[PDB]
């Protein structure tokens, strides 16, 4: 009534999202329009989290709720419109980017990312369809559905967190607890398909598969860079891979500057994974950087 | 430190706050609070109970902020508590999502629903805060033992 929808955007158990024109200020906005008729499932319970996140998460290279109305049977989010998400931009482009590109890009999602780690939120779903891309080159990291707060100390978090490629060597071996360390690892996964062909470093089928192909590239932590790796609750012997395996071919688009902030993102010993605010403070966003 | 403790804080607290239900217990609220945390465990909802230190105090911060000392029966002072609960659930829970069937004690699922909507309004900002602020944590913690 308030909002005129002008097309689909998509549709999953999340909900379905409509580009819609505001019909009184004609300004163009993105609906997520949310059942609450399914008593007996609990899509809106994330729904509710996502909004209070959101409210309290305002920066440029976050996705900006504007308002939460409630009508019919139904919760509509109203955000800022993009033009598409990072997945159909590697579609639209042949997953070929300009190297200013790749840098602009996880520029945004660092600032973004260090915004949210600052307000002690970890996003905990980061991969290239949560990120959406502006014609005008702007990223927005969107969609805290699986987001939380942290801070109050507890047993564990859910290890059901980041889709399989995106996840970390810790989360795969079961920690119970992890830091904002989570998102800089998908943060090193999504700058190397930037920084390649559009395509995941690690596509693993299972855990098992997805720690091979992650200790296969970037070698096997050893006792002496991760000494509580064994007392991890999943954890299990892998092969000792080699950490002399060149990145030079998987990440053709960096230079030796690039290389080292991907190297910083993906030590699989969490406690050693560069923050946010750190990374934004690397040579490869310096204005001297070749 | 004990659930069974601050959960018998939280029901003493709501029986000073709400003056004008004569009838109320403060084991009713602890009732209404259990009987969820089992409902989802044994149907499967969660491996584990929600119930704990933590979330009982953040329960408590929501409590305290949106329970009107003029609730006018203890069915409304229930629906109240079951929308602060939920919200417990869907910002503090370990799992990705919660129905709301067991959370619902109203015919009108509306009034529910802006309920919601204006606890988040009002809690939002204090939901983040106890999170990242520890000290604001031990506040809300130390006021909640002060209940008995
Ligand atoms: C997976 N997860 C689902 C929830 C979604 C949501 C509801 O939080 C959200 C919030 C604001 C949004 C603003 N703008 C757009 N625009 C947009 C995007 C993609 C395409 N696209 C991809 C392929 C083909 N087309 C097209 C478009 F117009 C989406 C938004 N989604 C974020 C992502």
């Amino acid at each position: 009534q308030k909002y005129e929808k002008l097309e689909k955007i998509g549709e999953g158990t999340y909900g379905t999202v409509f580009k819609a024109k505001n019909r009184e200020t004609h300004e163009i906005v993105a609906l997520k329009r949310v059942r609450l008729d399914d008593d007996d499932e609990g899509v809106p319970s994330s729904a509710l989290r996502e909004i209070c996140l959101l409210k309290e998460l305002k920066h440029k290279n976050i996705v900006r709720l504007h308002d939460v109305l409630h009508s019919d049977k139904k919760l509509t989010l109203v955000f800022e419109f993009c033009d598409q998400d990072l997945k159909k931009y590697f579609d639209s482009c042949n997953g070929d980017l300009d190297p200013e590109i790749v840098k602009s890009f996880l520029f945004q999602l660092l600032k973004g990312l260090g915004f949210c780690h600052s307000r002690n939120v970890l996003h905990r779903d980061l991969k290239p369809q949560n990120l959406l891309i502006n014609r005008n080159g702007e990223l927005k990291l969107a969609d805290f559905g699986l987001a939380r707060a942290f801070g109050i100390p507890v047993r564990c978090y859910s290890a059901e967190v980041v889709t399989l490629w995106y996840r970390p060597p810790d989360v795969l071996f079961g920690a119970k607890l992890y830091s904002t360390s989570i998102d800089m690892w998908s943060a090193g996964c999504i700058f190397a398909e930037l920084a390649n062909a559009g395509r995941p470093l690690f596509p693993g089928n299972d855990v098992d598969d997805q720690l091979k192909r992650i200790f296969r590239l970037l070698g096997t932590p050893t006792e002496e860079q991760w000494p509580s790796m064994t007392k991890l609750p999943d954890y299990k012997p892998y092969p000792m891979y080699p950490a002399t395996t060149s990145l030079v071919n998987v990440v053709p688009k960096l230079n030796a500057t690039g290389r080292d902030l991907l190297q910083n993102l993906l030590k699989c010993n969490p406690v050693q994974r560069i923050s946010a605010e750190e990374a934004l403070q690397h040579p490869y966003f310096s204005d001297f950087c070749p | 430190a004990s659930t069974s403790e601050l959960l018998r804080c939280l029901g003493e607290f709501l029986c000073r706050r709400c003056y004008r239900l004569k009838h109320l217990s403060p084991t009713d609220p602890v009732l209404w609070l259990r009987s969820v945390d089992r409902s989802l465990l044994l149907q499967g909802w969660q491996d584990q109970g929600f119930i704990t230190p933590a979330n009982v105090v953040f329960l408590y911060m929501l409590c305290r902020d949106v329970i009107s000392s003029e609730v006018g029966s203890d069915h409304e002072l229930q629906a109240v508590l079951l929308t602060c609960l939920y919200l417990s659930y869907s910002y503090m829970g370990n799992e990705i999502s919660y129905p709301l069937k067991p959370f619902l004690v109203e015919s009108c699922k509306e009034a529910f629903w802006d309920r919601c909507l204006s606890v988040i309004n009002l809690m939002s900002s204090k939901m983040l805060q106890i999170n990242a602020d520890p000290h604001y944590f031990t506040q809300v913690f130390s006021d909640l033992k002060n209940e008995s």
